[PDB]
RNA sequence: AGUAUGGGAGAGGAUGGUAGAAUUCCAGGUGUAGCGGUGAAAUGCGUAGAGAUCUGGAGGAAUACCGAUGGCGAAGGCAGCCAUCUGGCCUAAUACUGACGCUGAGGUACGAAAGCAUGGGGAGCAAACAGGAUUAGAUACCCUGGUAGUCCAUGCCGUAAACGAUGUCUACUAGCCGUUGGGGCCUUUGAGGCUUUAGUGGCGCAGCUAACGCGAUAAGUAGACCGCCUGGGGAGUACGGUC
């Protein structure tokens, strides 16, 4: 998964933008590492925002 | 870092037979090459300890490899010493 | 040469102004050597959050091949431009040419 | 949160909904976790103890 | 003698105290009452009565600039957080709605040391 | 035991840059009697305009969520994101060398926190210290402040319940259930199900143990080498020596 994936990474991310855990949705470990490293990547680059 | 390229080239040099990969004389030809490049690296970075530890085992290896060469073939130790240029 | 992935952030003021820079810096790796493999503009975007009291930027993603000098010269340009607010640059494998998600 | 009021809500049901939001985000945990300095002794024993406990419910819940 | 029609109340509740700020918007301040300010001084200044109170002061308060409608944002835990909403809506502005806004570190300062009470 | 070539996972290490949240201080706007703190208070701050709220600056330290009997490292330890330099590990099949191995007295390297030296930095926290409480007393626990230090560069120190209180290497000895990184196979289309390998966990037959317990990650069955113990104090002390 990429960081310009927006629509994915909105998926895994809470009301007010945290990341949530593979606890909930099921996602193997190995994607849950690079969709964490791609939400960050897009907080950085202002897709979407660090919180609210 | 050593390529691919220089790699071959260095087998190539000190090979003894056709496909010879594994004769002490490659592999001490291939640790020299590895311990002389990364003297650069650790020139610019004093305190990479961590990495330092794998170069102490490239040292450590390279003694092992020519004390059994001396030992099996007096000749052919003195040769490979005087090509790569090691005091020992 | 390794490959790299640019994103830049440029003020929407400079909207006008960016295709001049783009031209400059693909001028720039193609005199080093390299090869522009993608470029493309995703237009005028709202940010989701305010970055210096700006609510709008234009988008560029670029797909280049390069070395490190002309590396190291774009990371210089990128720093000392005031119109790019905003860059990205990660190192890639292989090269990228598909149509991106978000270019659209 | 951003709990927003339905003309047909009333104060009474805001405030519960409102809190349930609350009670969904856990800020609250999170104040009570910040108010004072844990110790890295401290939390690695309480995520030990945790992970313990964790692993015991859920042999419970299979059998 | 302002008039202005909505209004935000911001209610900093504490273990020991709760404050009520009624303010129009961007935040210019039109009314204010703590839980001291009607009494229950010391210990009892964070009873949800005493928040409840506070509130219902800073809202007849704010009456006379007139205000019909309000967002409410709320900051910190303690009791009194949930009982001055309730003071609100009794007065009887509309709450057009309610947000937690209490600050959260993504690790920032060190707390102070664990109190060996 | 080692080498060459393809592929893979990782908070492994060093250098530099950068992002957002929060605390503190500062300057303004609106605003007006409290705020703060506790078991209860008081010290303290406030009409010289506090606290609360909004806006704009300065600076330092640390990286919520992800996050996990998860991962990496010889151990000590390692957590935002990006680039540069760099170590080891896993995995497939060929090819290559041909015992090149294991352990290791002396020796040498690394080695948490506190501490020391020279020069910077200093938000928050906080030994010492000052005041307020509690107390028969309080030299403490609690509260209000607060210097060294915690941070950076370059060196020293060499100690911890530095722990799995369990030295390293090798082979063999029922099974059942998880989880991380790979390989192969099978259905059949997207996901599952069998095996194998290197880690990391929970039970448990035999065996072992004074008992508790350990039980393929042995404290079982055996082999190689090293370190250490010989009643409790005196005492890891005195003297001599090395640093
Ligand atoms: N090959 C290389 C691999 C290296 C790696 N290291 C793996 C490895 O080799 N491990 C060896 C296993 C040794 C084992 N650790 C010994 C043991 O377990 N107890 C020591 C003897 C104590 C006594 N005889 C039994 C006991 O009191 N038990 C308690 C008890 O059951 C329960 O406590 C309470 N309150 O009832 C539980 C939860 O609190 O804690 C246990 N106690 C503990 N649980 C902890 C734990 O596992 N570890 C660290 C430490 O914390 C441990 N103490």
């Amino acid at each position: 998964i990429d960081y310009k994936d927006i629509d994915t990474l909105k998926q895994y991310i809470t009301e007010n933008g945290k990341i949530v855990p593979s606890r909930i949705t099921g996602t193997k470990a190995r994607y849950q590492r690079q969709l964490a490293l791609a939400i960050k990547q897009a907080r950085y680059l202002s897709l979407i925002p660090y919180t609210d | 870092a050593l390529t691919n390229a220089d790699r071959a080239e260095i087998i190539a040099k000190f090979a003894r037979a056709e496909n010879d990969t594994g004769s002490p004389e490659v592999q001490v030809a291939l640790l020299t090459a590895q311990i002389n490049d990364l003297q650069g690296h650790f020139k610019a970075h004093k305190h990479d300890h961590h990495s330092r530890r794998g170069l102490i085992r490239m040292v450590n290896q390279r003694r092992k490899l020519l004390d059994y060469l001396n030992g099996k073939d007096h000749e052919r130790y003195t040769a490979l010493i005087g090509a790569l240029g090691l005091r020992r | 040469m390794r490959h790299y992935e640019i994103v830049l952030l440029v003020h929407p003021d400079q909207s006008d102004q960016v295709v001049g820079m783009v031209e400059r810096y693909i001028s720039q790796i193609k005199e080093a050597d390299g090869q522009i493999h993608r470029l493309e503009d995703w237009g005028r975007r709202q940010l989701a959050y305010p970055i210096n009291k700006i609510h709008k930027a234009h988008y560029i993603l670029m797909n280049v091949e390069c070395g490190q000098s002309t590396l190291d010269e774009l990371e210089e340009l990128f720093r000392y431009n005031d119109a790019i607010i905003r860059n990205l640059i990660i190192r890639r494998e292989h090269a990228i040419t598909e149509e991106s998600l978000l270019a659209k | 949160p951003q709990v927003k009021l339905k003309e047909g809500e009333p104060v009474d049901v805001a405030i519960r909904r409102f809190k349930r939001s609350c009670e969904k985000a856990g800020v609250l945990a999170d104040v009570r976790k910040r108010e004072f300095y844990e110790k890295p002794t401290q939390e690695r024993k309480r995520k030990k103890a945790a992970a313990v406990k964790r692993y015991q419910k859920k042999l419970a819940r299979e059998s | 003698t302002r008039t202005v029609s909505e209004g935000v109340a911001h209610i900093h509740a504490s273990f020991n105290n709760t404050i009520v700020t009624i303010t129009d918007r961007q935040g210019n301040a039109l009314a204010w009452a703590t839980s001291g300010g009607q009494g229950f001084r010391g210990s009892r200044k964070s009873t949800p009565f005493a928040a409840q109170v506070a509130a219902e002061v800073a809202g007849k308060a704010a009456l006379d600039y007139g205000l019909k409608n309000l967002d409410v944002l709320v900051k910190g835990p303690g009791p009194g957080r949930e009982s001055a909403v309730r003071a609100l809506g009794a007065v009887g502005y509309k709450i057009n709605s309610i947000t937690d806004v209490t600050p959260i570190p993504h690790n920032g300062c060190r707390p102070p040391k664990k109190r060996r009470v």
